[PDB]
């Protein structure tokens, strides 16, 4: 309530930070119900320079838990924490092995573009990011599946067909991955764009 | 029979070959439709067609991708591939889930490539000489909208997908992107019936999310198409209501436009107005400055939404609201005093309650003495910070009492208070006030800022209440006097305090503070003290031009108003949104502005606001110019060339007189009104021509040693002659000039003291020029490049002219290039720009597909003119920055690694135009190199010495 209250409330920068870090101390100490409310402040109230370890802080925060989608329209709220996000990932796929929260948050960027792609073509040719995560991601949170978001990035494949063809691979098993769960218009709609794989280009993506 | 023919090709097409079948069909029904076009018969079987076509691409997708002969056709030659019937196929095309990408991109790089080739033809009359041919696709796909008035529907979708991913691709072209895409969409959704809620839903999903990017496009022509189809929002069952959550977004604009297009949706809707005021009284109390900020931006106009000037529960419930919100802090305080005005323009009771508000707002801070200790209470605003903007209130209460007044107990006492405050201020000097040290005044201090607010605030006070004394009395001595009072206390506590020690340390670029005034007063003030004299005048004018300082300060409030303008596209005081209200305002101040300029600074504050009227005028008002031209006192040139020749006979006695007179501030605001009057001169003209000659021979014979002036007067000629003929002429004197003026490259022979023009003289030879003749020489080479582009039975018309200018264009730099340029940029610029000409190149490895006698002319001219007398630049570089080196100090690897890399990188330029000269010579059997000479390298040897 404090929080909502200075939501409500118009900001000072002298409180303002030394408030925003004892939330950014006390957000995963509580029950993945009520921060939600503390992210969506810090998302569509706060915006610093800082963020760009504040959201790497909530990243830390969030790791281990991983309905539950308020947090996406938190970060749909504002677009500007998501390029911070983009730019933190730079980073923390350069150290952290790749955790499911940072492949979705990539995927919400990505939905809501360039840069991340620019960023997951770097990735690409740096680190594959072993995709096990991504198919776990896949076998449980598929309820934002929504194929018009993960479609460019498997047309990404036609980019990454200069060279290293082991992640146009990656990306044929997680179309694989995806197709098997629910949605049977969005199945129909993967084998559209498997047709037209077949009809279009040459034989390797046939 | 053309169905039949078209029926066997898609047959033969669905199974056997389909190569050149297309290219014959799209043929046919090109000449057709160029026929047809010098009819529903022809538009339902062009619809058949296209349908038979898209299904069989549907079907047979492989007749698709051979996209690959338009590519080839508008490489081959720019323009000559996006035919009408081909862009409405590929449209239709567009949206079969299927190579939509290739296509779309293909149109894009295809729009912008014409827009772009647009912008350099209006940019260069020349290319348009030597390429008439012009493919504006912007009018071919506006077209096809036009010709889908017969049923088309996956035409349609096309066209609705391309204009989404066209203001998705926005974010100069981008903005000719962006009128390109509001375009097609206004005319697809004012024309198609079944799919304008379609059109509705798109531009709703787009706005959102969007506003790091310039979004204006999404909200004008969301006004445009709601004006011309209201009913759309109801048909699609009011899809704007839950819009009204942008106010957490961007609601600095966005908001105040989305209103102004809904307008008539929120009137004849009950549920939308129903749904606006309960989110707005929701978004008031919330205490956020934004939030607060758009709440009272839609107070703004859910006032003037509702017009009962000329239901009366509505009327009185909303009167509170906006009073309940002046309780908060100053900064939203500040919006209503401006806002009021508008709303109370629409109101005759609602405008009482209004002012009586506003009478007990300002009895906050009147402490009633009469005539005694000044009232300030500012100390209430205060909370190093400060609480409520005295200086906005008081001119809203000037304007609305004067509202009020001219419409036809509480008045009465209204007069009578704002008339003991004048009284009040004209008895109540700077012993009185708190404010008398000199210095109190202490940046970054707790005090010093709080006698700062209270500074600027006292000088909107006194501002306010000279609009009221001149309107309130008509020619009446006294009152001019307490005028002339109230300025007295404003020059003698904003001339100095501030300004000395409140903020000065830095040049003041801007003139007397931000102020207060209506721009109708100061357009009265002006007519009635200049351009004025008649018996009503009371001998008070005659002690008031006595005040200088008045009149620099009654100008300069006018130079800050159309500043405004000039920056932003509004302005302060009343009717600041009516565009033509100051349009009016405009037309009447420039004459005055024009008779006190010619009435013998001063007269430099009115000359620059002319020179800021005709910049506001043409890039603002530029469909409204034909009566501002004709309100000076049909054809805009031969007025526009009336008004020029007093601003020459201007010019040409301020330049002719001594350079003791010289003045530049007015020689500079002189040269750029002309280069900016000079943009409306019609093409067909004869006074193009004069004029033309005109500043060339006033460039011949005047020798001006100002640098600024010579610059400001050099891009007015070469603004000009652009879009007449080819520059190339001009530069080539200028560089002539140049070499004659500065010494050698070599220094050995001695260059004939030639003058072509008398501007330039031992001083001015400097950088001045030789950035801007080598400025100009690098647009020159920029536009070849397209043409070079361009050229990869036109054809042939194309190589003339670039051989041709090419050719002068070489003997610009090896006139150039044997200059003895100074140490600098102006070195480093000419290496660079050499590097860019070389980059002759591309000419040349284009006609490796190939030989023709003119382009061996231009190497045999190349190998004798550039490359012999580039390399002797490279061996005079080194010498002149190791005399520039000896001044360090006097780390160092900056200058050495700064100075010296445009050298590598010209070697290289020289030897890849060279290598490729290699390739032709072989093939085309012609060794075109016995004309040039072998390349020359460089070595050294440190001197160990003279090592210490």
């Amino acid at each position: 309530p404090i929080l909502d209250a200075l939501s409500r409330l118009d900001l000072d920068a002298e409180l303002l930070a030394k408030v925003r870090q004892s939330a950014m101390t006390i957000v995963p100490s509580v029950k993945l119900e009520d921060l939600p409310v503390v992210i969506k402040f810090i998302l569509h109230n706060v915006k610093a320079a800082d963020a760009v370890e504040v959201i790497s802080d909530l990243r830390k925060s969030l790791d281990l838990s991983s309905l539950f989608d308020v947090i996406k329209l938190a970060v749909r709220f504002q677009k500007d924490v998501s390029e911070a996000w983009i730019k933190a990932i730079e980073n923390s796929t350069s150290v952290s092995d790749h955790k499911v929260l940072d492949l979705i948050v990539l995927l919400l960027i990505h939905s809501t573009r360039k840069q991340t792609e620019k960023v997951l073509r770097s990735k690409i040719r740096l680190g594959c990011m072993p995709e096990q995560l991504m198919q776990n991601a896949f076998q449980n949170h598929s309820m934002v599946i929504k194929d018009f978001f993960p479609s460019i990035l498997s047309l990404a494949q036609t980019f990454l067909h200069s060279a290293h063809p082991a992640v146009v691979s990656f990306g044929s098993c997680m179309y694989k991955q995806a197709f098997a769960v629910f949605d049977s218009y969005c199945q129909q709609e993967v084998v559209c764009a498997l047709v037209t794989h077949v009809c279009s280009g040459n034989e390797t993506e046939l | 029979e053309i169905p039949p023919l078209v029926y066997q090709l898609l047959l033969l097409s669905a199974k056997g070959s389909k190569k050149t079948v297309l290219e014959g069909i799209i043929s046919f029904f090109n000449q057709l439709d160029k026929r047809q076009k010098e009819l529903d018969q022809l538009r339902h079987v062009e619809g058949t067609v296209i349908l038979h076509i898209v299904s069989a691409i549907n079907l047979d997708q492989d007749i698709g991708e051979e996209i690959k002969h338009l590519k080839t056709e508008q490489q081959k030659d720019p323009g000559k591939a996006l035919c009408p019937f081909s862009v409405s196929l590929l449209l239709s095309t567009a949206v079969k889930h299927r190579l939509q990408e290739q296509i779309f991109d293909f149109l894009k790089t295809s729009i912008t490539r014409s827009c772009k080739d647009l912008q350099i033809l209006q940019a260069s009359k020349f290319l348009q000489d030597l390429c008439p041919q012009q493919y504006d696709v912007t009018a071919v796909i506006l077209e096809v909208v036009k010709n889908s008035a017969f049923g088309w529907d996956h035409v349609t979708q096309g066209l609705v997908d391309l204009g989404f991913s066209l203001m998705e691709s926005y974010e100069m072209p981008a903005q000719q992107a962006c009128k390109l895409g509001a375009s097609i969409l206004l005319e697809t959704f004012k024309v198609h019936e079944p799919i304008r809620s379609d059109i509705l839903e798109q531009v709703l999903n787009r706005v959102l999310t969007k506003a790091a990017s310039p979004v204006s496009h999404f909200i004008d022509l969301l006004s445009n198409i709601v004006v011309s189809a209201p009913l759309v929002l109801q048909n699609s069952s009011s899809r704007v209501t839950e819009t009204f959550d942008n106010l957490s977004f961007l609601p600095i604009d966005t908001v105040q436009g989305l209103l102004r297009a809904v307008q008539p949706l929120l009137k004849v809707s009950m549920s939308v107005r129903d749904s606006l005021i309960l989110v707005l009284q929701k978004a008031i109390f919330s205490r956020q400055l934004d939030a607060r900020k758009a709440a009272v931006a839609g107070f703004l106009l859910l006032l003037r939404n509702f017009k009962i000037l000329g239901n009366e529960a509505f009327c009185l419930e909303i009167l509170g609201s906006l009073r309940r919100c002046l309780s908060q802090q100053a900064d939203v305080r500040l919006m209503l005093y401006e806002g009021f005005y508008d709303v109370l323009r629409r109101n005759s009771q609602l405008a009482s309650s209004i002012m009586e508000t506003l009478l007990s707002q300002i009895k906050q801070y009147y402490l009633p003495q009469q005539d005694l200790l000044p009232p300030l209470k500012l100390e209430g605003c205060i909370m190093i910070f400060l609480q409520e903007p005295l200086a906005h209130l008081l001119c809203c209460i000037q304007h609305c009492l004067a509202w009020y007044k001219s419409t036809v107990g509480f008045e009465q006492n209204f007069e009578e208070m704002l008339e003991s405050v004048t009284r009040r201020m004209i008895k109540s000097e700077l012993e009185d006030f708190e404010l008398d040290k000199s210095a109190d005044f202490s940046p970054s201090s707790g005090v010093g800022v709080k006698n700062n607010i209270y500074a600027i605030q006292v000088m909107g006070i006194c501002e306010v209440l000279i609009e009221y004394n001149f309107k309130i009395g008509n020619f009446s001595k006294n009152k001019f006097e307490d005028v002339l009072g109230l300025f007295t206390c404003y020059n003698k506590l904003s001339e100095i305090l501030k300004e000395k020690a409140g903020k000065n340390k830095s040049t003041l670029g801007n003139r007397i503070a931000r102020s207060f005034l209506s721009m109708g007063f100061v357009s009265t003030l002006l007519t009635a003290l200049f351009r004025d004299n008649a018996q009503s005048h009371e001998e008070s004018l005659a002690v008031l031009r006595s005040s200088t300082e008045f009149m620099r300060y009654a100008v300069s409030v006018a130079l800050q108003k159309v500043q405004q303008l000039e920056e932003m596209g509004q302005t302060d005081g009343p009717d600041g949104q009516n565009p033509e209200k100051m349009f009016q305002n405009l037309c009447k101040i420039t004459r005055v502005l024009l008779w006190r300029y010619t009435s013998i600074s001063i007269s430099l504050l009115c000359l620059e606001g002319l020179l800021r009227i005709f910049n506001t005028m043409q890039q603002l008002y530029a469909a409204r110019i034909p009566q501002f031209l004709q309100a000076l006192d049909i054809n805009v040139t031969e007025k526009a060339a009336f008004q020029i020749r007093q601003f020459q006979r201007s010019l040409v006695n301020q330049l002719s007189s001594a350079e003791d007179d010289f003045n530049s501030k007015e020689t500079q605001l002189l040269i750029t009104i002309l280069s900016t009057l000079s943009k409306l001169l019609d093409p067909g003209s004869q006074q193009f021509l004069q004029f033309l000659t005109w500043t060339v021979k006033i460039c011949k014979e005047n020798a001006l040693e100002d640098l600024s002036c010579c610059k400001g007067l050099l891009t007015l000629l070469f603004s000009l002659h652009v879009l007449y003929k080819s520059p190339v002429s001009l530069l080539r004197e200028l560089a002539q000039d140049i070499h004659a003026c500065l010494g050698d490259i070599d220094q050995d022979v001695e260059i004939e003291s030639r003058s072509h023009f008398a501007i330039v003289n031992v001083k001015t030879a400097a950088p001045t020029v030789c950035l801007l003749v080598l400025g100009q020489a690098d647009k020159v080479l920029e536009e070849v490049d397209w043409l070079i582009k361009r050229l990869t039975n036109q054809t042939q018309a194309l190589e003339k002219g670039v051989i041709l200018q090419l050719g002068t264009l070489l003997t610009v730099f090896h006139e150039l290039v044997q200059t003895a340029l100074p140490a600098g940029s102006c070195v480093d610029s000419l290496l660079r720009s050499l590097s860019k000409t070389y980059a002759l190149t591309s000419l040349i490895k284009h006609y490796i597909q190939a030989v023709p006698g003119r382009l061996e002319k231009l190497v045999k001219l190349s190998g004798s003119h550039l490359t012999p007398q580039c390399y002797s630049f490279i061996t005079y570089v080194q010498n002149i920055h190791s005399e520039s080196l000896s001044f360090a100090e006097e780390t160092v690897m900056a200058k050495v690694l700064r100075d010296t890399k445009p050298i590598p990188n010209l070697i290289f330029a020289i030897e890849q135009y060279e290598k490729f000269l290699i390739h032709l010579s072989k093939k085309s059997k012609v060794n075109l190199m016995q004309y040039m000479k072998l390349s020359t390298s460089r070595d050294f040897r440190i001197n160990a010495s003279m090592l210490d």
